[PDB]
């Protein structure tokens, strides 16, 4: 690894031509990076019209029904919707609007449970009531103790 | 106002290349007249001056990666010894003494 | 040169020109815009007179 | 200032007292579990929760774990409820839990705190991880 | 007028969207270093030659002493010669 | 009495975080976001921009002060803290103290930037570089900071010390040198050019005509007997 | 490894834990990625859409956006209220008792003053109040 | 782990264009601790062929107090003794 | 990971190694790799090319908020020292224009 | 400390910390820090100055000219827009400019730029415990300091927008790429191995 | 266009100086002294922190800065926005204090009447 040994051959100004001469080495070739990607970029959906000032040529909307169902959980999420309390002070929420809601690639989930899910009781497996006493002895105490 | 003159030079690797000379101003890029048209006049107005945000740059040569002057180096004093000359006298070459002798150790 | 290759930025501070040699082409990844004001406003620089006043 | 202030501790009150649990009962097909917790005020308050997502995880410390309340025989239980990032908090008191429901819960809701968390011995090492075969079946 | 626009609702296309195979994995990494890598940019001058013409001789059908005849000749006024 | 008087204190003490907010915006933004390539190199740049940041930091030194006497005013005129009051303690000449070290290098914050019109005007009409860039530069920045050393020639009357009052009449006759150094630099930026004669050029030897006179007569005032009449 | 052992659920989608090590699941689901681990993360995208547009920059909370009948009335009052204040001090400046009524009121340590006093009711109405210490 | 640039970029096999492949990128492989030369002064001279790098270290810097001290010793007794000189002069 | 010999003789053969590899992977042990933790990187069209994120290009608030800054500072001082209100009736089609509005 | 990219890297935070981990030219480009930039050599024919730009058509630029260590500025600087295409010069001292308009790739073309530029700082990255330094001894040489360590374990993987939607969105789906990604590093480390 | 507005606003309390001092025996404010000093306070504040100011720092400084720099915008643009709406109220107090009094009347008005 001596270090004038290696520069002197390594780096001389008779092979300047090719010593900064840019190629593709030559490797095995991969069948993800160099068959089936060229085959999915090419072969994807071209739209005549799309935004002149600012969209591309392949500017396609995926459709609604096309778009990923939502399968993480079952339980619904009622904050898409918005409260009906939000909605009569009109107060504007990016978690229920409209746009933002509208997803390009993946659908939100539902704001209702899903229908397979059964709300009937079953049996209780942990419970201690007095922690409501406690609750309320510390909070009022604090609030006591605050004013 | 984009180019104020071109050539034609063939480089080392034997291909020839077009080399293009930029319109310049003088330290404000307000005064630089930033146009695509072949045009003198300032047409173009820029609310923008960075459209992209992209800055600008100001490259800072490395002392070590520089090569000699060569590109009419021969002037650039040029400008000041000529005006001295335009203002010394000259004795003429007739009345200048010629053939005076040697240095005795030279 | 081991201040300018271990704390670039005190380097750029105190004035010192990047010490390394880039003779064999590459250049350096810690170079730095000169920061001449100490060196330049002095006695001994462009800075003269008003040192001299200054003083 | 009074305003805030009081909005400030009533609502972080309610906040340290969220994450302990009242009441906690499973659905007829022991799909959900229904949670009450303390309100604002101390009353009931209810919630729900899947079994599947509820799940006891281990500290990110690994030299934590003898500062957990769980060391007692009379300690707290933190169950982590992994899609709604919520913490549920049991005391580890038999007289608090159902008798006949309690071990399927417990053996459901601890499958992440295994024995590897504790590290590897030099018999375990190698079958720590699934070995890969490259180019056994084509060159 | 054009309309809304939002270039994040369209998909891109910038990697592949299938992983690679373990062999060929191998058999690329085999090839890559067993043949020279393309090479990097460098900036150093080699044999410099100067970037105007040839330096103007001392005697000959055009020499500095010619050039430095025009400096005092110097006029841009408002017709042509 | 009350009304004006208090409307101007409170305005001043206004200006001066209005002034605030224009300097730590301007100099945090040379500092911040200037090109690569000059960030430190103050030569560069033109010379307008290099004469704004200047006074900006002359600004940032002296608002603080000028804050400080205008507040301490407002206290005694309503709340009666006797800070100038010389019953009980008060300096009423502390008063003309704070004001004059922001007072003068608030005009010469106003007349450094007219200095760079001229010298970027000059070389674009002339088709010439500017005459010795740097030491202007220098000369501007000895003048930005040897001002803080001269507000005491507002008071030579008010009965300081001779001590201080000769130490302000000397620094304040120093001050012509560097506006000399300018006034010779920009006369020979105006030789051996191609002229392009136009009206910002035109400007210019009026600003430059009217400046050699204005600093003439304040050399003058320098005059500490001729000052005194 | 500690392979996850079953799924004791009717949805066959959460069956695929049971195909990872639990030091897998630890490393995913719980270390790094606990904010994320085992959730759908919908909002994370929601939320993201939300700030990266040119939506109505007036802001009360990080859940709610101001309300539009408060940023109407202060923009209604800020435009009105500027216009007087530059039409009065530049155009009805001739007349300073007609354009410009004079009002104060003092602290009630000291005597009621003569100017504090409803407008537009003084030729209806006397103010006073007993000081208090 | 390379010391000097020109054998740093001489034969690179981990740029973008080959690792984005395999599509990973692990962190170790930073191009910000992937290179540091020596803190020793290395210039280059022209040689009979082509550069050669001289490198100039003056002083080592592992030198101890041990060392010191005694390097010290002729100097702390010339101070004795000037200023005995002095006291009997 | 566990290489065919065939397979591995078959690489050998068909290509011969000359250059050392560049990346420090190499050096990981298999402990290192387990340990190792997978991040994803989002990769979209790029348009902002500047290192600070885009910049909404109006400040309505800013702009209502120095307009009652000014109000404030001359209402305040003239009640305060000159003990003078606006007689906004005096010019009242602009009073009814806020009203209006 | 350092931020996790599957859940909070999105756009620009995204593409920062590709310019990190990749050092792909298109990216530090647009990252580089603006108070240094590389040092280069002097414009020719043959070896031209080259000048980088991210997808855009002209950068302007400013020329000096040959600078020297006692003055450090050759002429006055002089602005112009450099323009994609040919090579272009400065007419005071011949310096010659080359635009080279970076793309969004990963190919040789633009490996062979990787000497230009320098390395990311990785310093400011991240979120800091420590907002600033009150020291005027050292306020424009030193960092934030951290309290925390910085982990070096992690392995960046590019994905795409509706993939990355489909990892956030599916965790059955993030969990099996995840796996798929870790035997193809472990088969990456083998085969680096092999080749040593 | 603030600075014009400004500039004009110092130059009319220029004119009401000159007036004034065209000759002895106040042909302007005819006695009023105390006027005076008030609007040659005015042309001096206004001018000094009102014209030249916003001029050079206001006008010159936002529009060359960012040119002579290369910056997209200043650092701080939202405080730039604030720094130039600010300047009108300044500028009326400075300038208006000698048309208004806190004695607003003149001396023939009546005030016993009221
Ligand atoms: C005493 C008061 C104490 C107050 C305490 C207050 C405590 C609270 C502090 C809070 C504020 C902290 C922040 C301060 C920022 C100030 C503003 C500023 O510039 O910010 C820019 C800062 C960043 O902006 P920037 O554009 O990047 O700034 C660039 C740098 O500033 C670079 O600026 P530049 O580009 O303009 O550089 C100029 C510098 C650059 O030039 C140089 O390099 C200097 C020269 C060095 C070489 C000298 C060699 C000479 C020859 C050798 C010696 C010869 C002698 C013989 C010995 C040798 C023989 C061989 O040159 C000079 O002008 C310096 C003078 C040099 C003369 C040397 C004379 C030596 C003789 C000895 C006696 C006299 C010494 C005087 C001091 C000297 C300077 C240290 O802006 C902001 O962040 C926004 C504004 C923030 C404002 C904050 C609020 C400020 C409040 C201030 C209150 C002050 C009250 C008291 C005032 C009155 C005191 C008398
Ligand atoms: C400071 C006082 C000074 C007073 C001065 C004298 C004024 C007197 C006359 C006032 C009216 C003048 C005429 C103009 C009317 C408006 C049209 C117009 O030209 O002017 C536009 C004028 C200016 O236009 P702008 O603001 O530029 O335009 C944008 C606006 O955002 C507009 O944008 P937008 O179009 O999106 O918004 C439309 C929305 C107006 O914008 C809104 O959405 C604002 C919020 C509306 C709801 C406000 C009250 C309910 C909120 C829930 C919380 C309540 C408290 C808690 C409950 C317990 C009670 C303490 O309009 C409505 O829906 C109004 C219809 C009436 C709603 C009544 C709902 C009552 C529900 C009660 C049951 C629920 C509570 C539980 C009770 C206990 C249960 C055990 O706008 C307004 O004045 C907006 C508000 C007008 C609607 C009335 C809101 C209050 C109604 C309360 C009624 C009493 C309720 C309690 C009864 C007790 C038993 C429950
Ligand atoms: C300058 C001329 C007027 C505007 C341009 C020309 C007209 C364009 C629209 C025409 C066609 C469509 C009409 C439908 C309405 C579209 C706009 C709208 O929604 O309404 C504006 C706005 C309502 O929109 P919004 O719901 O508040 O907007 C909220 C949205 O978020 C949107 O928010 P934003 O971000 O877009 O900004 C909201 C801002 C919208 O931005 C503004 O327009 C800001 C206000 C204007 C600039 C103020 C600069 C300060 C100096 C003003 C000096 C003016 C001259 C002296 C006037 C008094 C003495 C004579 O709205 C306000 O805050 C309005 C405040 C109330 C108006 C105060 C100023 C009144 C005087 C205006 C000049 C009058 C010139 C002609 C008369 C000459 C007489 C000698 O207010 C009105 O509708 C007021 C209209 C009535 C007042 C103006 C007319 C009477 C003026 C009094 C003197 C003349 C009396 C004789 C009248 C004879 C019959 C005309
Ligand atoms: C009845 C009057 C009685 C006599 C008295 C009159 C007194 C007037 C004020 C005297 C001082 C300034 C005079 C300058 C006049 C020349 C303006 C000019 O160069 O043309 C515009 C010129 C557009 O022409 P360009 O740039 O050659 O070519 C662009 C094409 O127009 C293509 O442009 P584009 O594609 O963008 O299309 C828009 C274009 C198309 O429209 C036109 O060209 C129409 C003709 C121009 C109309 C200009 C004013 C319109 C109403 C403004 C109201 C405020 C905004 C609210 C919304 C209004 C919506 C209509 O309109 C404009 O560009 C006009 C923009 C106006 C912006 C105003 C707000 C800027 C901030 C204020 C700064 C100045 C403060 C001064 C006061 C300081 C007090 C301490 O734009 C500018 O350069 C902007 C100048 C903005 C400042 C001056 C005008 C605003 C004056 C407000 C009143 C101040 C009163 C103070 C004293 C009394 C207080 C009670
Ligand atoms: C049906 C009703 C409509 C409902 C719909 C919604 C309405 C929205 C209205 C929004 C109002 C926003 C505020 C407006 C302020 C106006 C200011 C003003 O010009 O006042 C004087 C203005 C004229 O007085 P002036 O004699 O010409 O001049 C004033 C004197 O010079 C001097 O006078 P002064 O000495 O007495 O001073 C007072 C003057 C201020 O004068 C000054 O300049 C003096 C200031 C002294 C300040 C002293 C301290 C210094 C300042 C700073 C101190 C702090 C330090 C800060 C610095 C830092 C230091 C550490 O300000 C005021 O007059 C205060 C405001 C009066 C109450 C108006 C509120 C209306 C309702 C608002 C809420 C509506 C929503 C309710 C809910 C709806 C749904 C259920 O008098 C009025 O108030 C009249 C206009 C009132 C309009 C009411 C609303 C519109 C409806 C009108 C009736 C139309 C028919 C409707 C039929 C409905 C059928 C269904
Ligand atoms: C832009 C504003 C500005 C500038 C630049 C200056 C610059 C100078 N000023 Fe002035 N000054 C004021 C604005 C300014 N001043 C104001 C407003 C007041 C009064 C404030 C108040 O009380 O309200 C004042 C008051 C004032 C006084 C107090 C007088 C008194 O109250 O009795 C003094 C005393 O020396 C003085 C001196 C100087 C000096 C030495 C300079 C130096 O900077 C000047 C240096 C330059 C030169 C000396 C030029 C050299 C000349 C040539 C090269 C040409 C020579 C040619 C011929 C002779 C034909 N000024
Ligand atoms: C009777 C009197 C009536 C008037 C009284 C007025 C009192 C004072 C009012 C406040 C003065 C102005 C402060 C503005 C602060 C908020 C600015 C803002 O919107 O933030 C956006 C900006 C951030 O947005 P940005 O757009 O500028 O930049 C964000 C980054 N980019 C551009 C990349 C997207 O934040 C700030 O600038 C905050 C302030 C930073 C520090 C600057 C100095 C502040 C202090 C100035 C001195 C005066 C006040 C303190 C001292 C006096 C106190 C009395
Ligand atoms: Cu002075
Ligand atoms: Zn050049």
């Amino acid at each position: 690894s001596d270090p004038n040994d290696f520069y002197r051959d390594a780096y001389r100004n008779e092979n300047r031509w090719i010593d900064q001469s840019v190629f593709t080495p030559k490797t095995s070739k991969m069948t993800h990076y160099d068959v089936e990607w060229p085959k999915e970029l090419a072969s994807r959906p071209v739209t005549k019209k799309f935004h002149h000032d600012k969209g591309y040529k392949y500017d396609v909307t995926t459709p609604y029904d096309q778009r990923y169902n939502y399968v993480a959980d079952r339980l619904g999420h009622p904050e898409i919707l918005g409260n009906p309390f939000e909605r009569l002070m009109r107060l504007e929420g990016d978690i229920y609007h409209p746009n933002y809601l509208d997803q390009p690639f993946v659908k939100v989930p539902n704001a209702n449970p899903n229908a397979s899910l059964n709300f009937e009781e079953g049996e209780v497996l942990y419970e201690n009531t007095r922690l409501l006493e406690w609750a309320k002895f510390w909070n009022y105490s604090v609030v006591v103790g605050y004013l | 106002q984009m180019f104020v003159a071109r050539q034609v030079v063939t480089n080392s690797k034997g291909e020839k290349v077009e080399v293009l000379w930029n319109a310049q101003c003088y330290e404000d890029i307000a005064q630089l007249n930033v146009g695509f048209a072949p045009v003198l006049e300032s047409v173009d107005y820029h609310w923008e001056i960075f459209l992209w945000a992209d800055p600008p740059i100001k490259p800072n040569n490395d002392f070590d990666l520089n090569v000699p002057c060569t590109w009419f180096e021969y002037e650039q004093e040029w400008w000041m010894e000529s005006c001295i000359q335009e203002d010394q006298f000259n004795l003429p070459e007739d009345e200048r003494p010629y053939n005076t002798p040697r240095n005795p150790h030279c | 040169y081991e201040l300018f290759v271990d704390h670039p930025d005190l380097a750029q501070w105190t004035g010192t020109y990047p010490k390394v040699d880039s003779s064999h082409g590459f250049p350096f990844y810690s170079t730095y815009e000169m920061y001449r004001d100490f060196q330049e406003n002095t006695l001994n620089s462009d800075g003269s007179f008003a040192q001299w006043i200054t003083l | 200032v009074a305003i805030y202030a009081t909005y400030i501790a009533l609502s972080y009150i309610n906040n340290i007292w969220k994450d302990y649990v009242v009441r906690a009962q499973f659905s007829k097909d022991k799909e959900l579990l229904f949670v009450t917790r303390v309100s604002p005020f101390g009353t009931t308050e209810e919630e729900v929760y899947e079994v599947a997502h509820l799940e006891h995880l281990p500290p990110s410390v690994r030299s934590g774990v003898k500062d957990l309340s769980a060391q007692d025989a009379d300690g707290l239980v933190d169950v982590t409820c992994m899609s709604s990032q919520r913490s549920l908090v049991f005391y580890k008191g038999d007289q608090y839990w159902n008798p006949k429901v309690y071990n399927d819960f417990i053996n459901q809701t601890s499958n992440l705190w295994t024995r590897n968390y504790t590290g590897y011995n030099r018999l375990e090492v190698q079958n720590s991880v699934e070995q890969v075969k490259i180019g056994f079946s084509h060159s | 007028r054009a309309g809304p626009y939002n270039p994040n609702r369209y998909k891109d296309y910038y990697i592949p969207r299938t992983l690679p195979k373990n062999e060929e994995i191998v058999e690329f990494v085999q090839s890559q270093h067993s043949v020279p890598a393309s090479p990097i940019r460098n900036q150093r001058h080699i044999n410099p030659v100067r970037e105007s013409g040839p330096l103007p001789s001392y005697d000959g059908t055009y020499t500095m002493e010619d050039i430095r005849a025009v400096f005092y000749n110097t006029t841009v006024g408002r017709d042509y010669c | 009495a009350v009304g004006s008087q208090d409307i101007l204190i409170l305005s001043v003490v206004f200006a001066g975080i209005s002034t605030t907010i224009s300097f730590t915006n301007l100099l945090i933004t040379r500092r911040t976001l200037a090109m690569p390539g000059l960030r430190h190199r103050r030569v560069l740049m033109p010379f307008v921009t290099i004469s704004i940041f200047l006074t900006l930091r002359m600004l940032a030194t002296i608002t603080p002060v000028l804050g400080a006497a205008v507040i301490m005013m407002a206290f005694d005129r309503h709340w009666q803290t006797t800070f100038f009051e010389y019953a009980y303690g008060g300096d009423p000449i502390l008063s003309q103290h704070l004001f004059w070290f922001f007072g003068h290098p608030e005009v010469y914050v106003l007349i450094i930037p007219t200095f760079g019109f001229i010298n970027m005007i000059v070389p674009h009409n002339n088709t010439r570089r500017v005459a010795s860039k740097h030491h202007m530069i220098w000369a501007i920045y000895v003048m930005a900071y040897m001002g803080y050393l001269v507000w005491g020639h507002h008071m030579y009357l008010v009965g300081l010390d001779h001590r201080s009052r000769t130490m302000y009449s000397t620094i304040t006759i120093m001050i012509s040198m560097p506006a000399t150094i300018k006034v010779v630099n920009w006369t020979l930026s105006l030789v051996n050019g191609a002229l392009k004669i136009d009206l910002p050029f035109l400007f210019s030897m009026s600003f430059l005509l009217l400046f050699l006179v204005a600093g003439f007569t304040g050399m003058w005032l320098s005059h500490v007997s001729l000052n005194v009449s | 490894m500690n392979r996850f052992f079953k799924v004791s659920s009717k949805y066959q989608y959460y069956k695929y834990l049971e195909q990872y090590d639990a030091a897998f699941l630890r490393k995913y689901q719980s270390e790094t990625h606990w904010y994320l681990g085992r959730r759908g993360a919908w909002k994370n995208l929601v939320i993201k859409y939300a700030g990266d547009h040119i939506s109505l920059e007036e802001e009360h909370n990080v859940k709610y956006k101001t309300h539009l009948s408060f940023v109407y009335l202060s923009y209604r009052l800020a435009w009105v209220l500027f216009a007087y204040v530059l039409i009065y001090n530049h155009f009805l400046l001739g007349d300073i008792g007609k354009t410009f009524n004079v009002g104060e009121w003092d602290h009630r340590l000291k005597p009621s003053a003569e100017r504090d006093y409803p407008t537009r009711y003084e030729s209806l109405y006397i103010l006073d109040r007993t000081q208090k210490w | 782990m390379f010391r000097w640039l020109f054998l740093y970029w001489y034969n690179s096999t981990d740029t973008p264009s080959a690792i984005a492949k395999v599509n990973l990128w692990s962190y170790i492989n930073l191009r910000l601790f992937k290179a540091r030369l020596s803190s020793s002064i290395a210039y280059y001279i022209l040689g009979l062929n082509n550069l050669e790098l001289k490198k100039l270290k003056i002083f080592y810097k592992n030198t101890y107090f041990d060392y010191i001290y005694l390097k010290s010793i002729p100097c702390l007794f010339l101070i004795i003794f000037f200023t005995n000189l002095y006291l009997f002069l | 990971t566990v290489i065919n010999s065939e397979f591995l003789t078959y690489l050998k053969s068909n290509y011969k190694i000359s250059f050392s590899a560049s990346n420090i992977v190499k050096y990981l042990s298999d402990k290192s790799v387990n340990n190792s933790v997978i991040l994803y990187l989002r990769k979209n069209k790029i348009f902002n090319k500047s290192r600070y994120s885009r910049n909404r290009q109006t400040y309505r608030t800013g702009a209502y908020w120095c307009l009652y800054v000014n109000i404030i500072a001359v209402v305040a001082f003239y009640f305060w020292f000159y003990k003078f209100t606006m007689n906004f009736g005096y010019l009242w089609w602009l009073l009814y224009s806020l009203i209006l509005s | 400390r350092m931020t996790n990219t599957t859940e909070e890297a999105f756009d620009e935070v995204s593409h920062e910390w590709q310019a990190l981990v990749t050092s792909n030219p298109f990216d530090l480009n647009v990252f580089n820090y603006l108070e240094n930039t590389q040092t280069s050599n002097f414009g020719t024919v043959d070896n031209p100055l080259v000048v980088f730009t991210s997808e855009t058509p002209f950068r302007y630029v400013g020329c000096t000219g040959q600078m020297n260590e006692d003055d450090y500025e050759g002429h006055e600087l002089l602005f112009f827009l450099l323009r994609e295409g040919s090579l272009q010069r400065c007419m005071g001292c011949g310096q010659v400019f080359k635009l080279v308009r970076l793309r969004n790739e990963y190919s040789p073309e633009m490996d062979y730029y990787l000497s230009n530029f320098h390395p990311y700082e990785m310093q400011e990255m991240g979120e800091s415990d420590t907002t600033v330094l009150m020291s005027p001894y050292k306020y424009a040489s030193h960092y934030e300091y951290t309290q925390f360590e910085t982990p070096s374990n992690m392995v960046y993987s590019m994905v795409n927008p509706d993939e990355h939607d489909r990892l956030l969105v599916d965790p059955a789906y993030r969990m099996e790429r995840t796996k798929a990604l870790e035997e193809k590093y472990k088969v990456y480390t083998s085969s680096l191995r092999e080749v040593e | 266009y603030f600075s014009m507005v400004t500039g004009l606003s110092g130059a009319a309390l220029a004119t009401m100086i000159r007036l004034e001092l065209a000759h002895p025996g106040s042909p302007f404010f005819k006695g009023d002294s105390l006027r005076y000093l008030q609007v040659v306070t005015a042309h001096g504040l206004i001018m000094v922190f009102f014209v030249v100011v916003p001029i050079l720092f206001g006008g010159f400084a936002n529009f060359l800065i960012p040119y002579h720099v290369g910056s997209k915008d200043v650092a701080y643009p939202r405080l730039n926005s604030i720094g130039f709406w600010i300047q009108p109220c300044g500028y009326i107090l400075l300038a208006k204090i000698g048309f208004l009094r806190p004695q607003f009347w003149r001396y023939y008005d009546k005030t016993s009447f009221s």
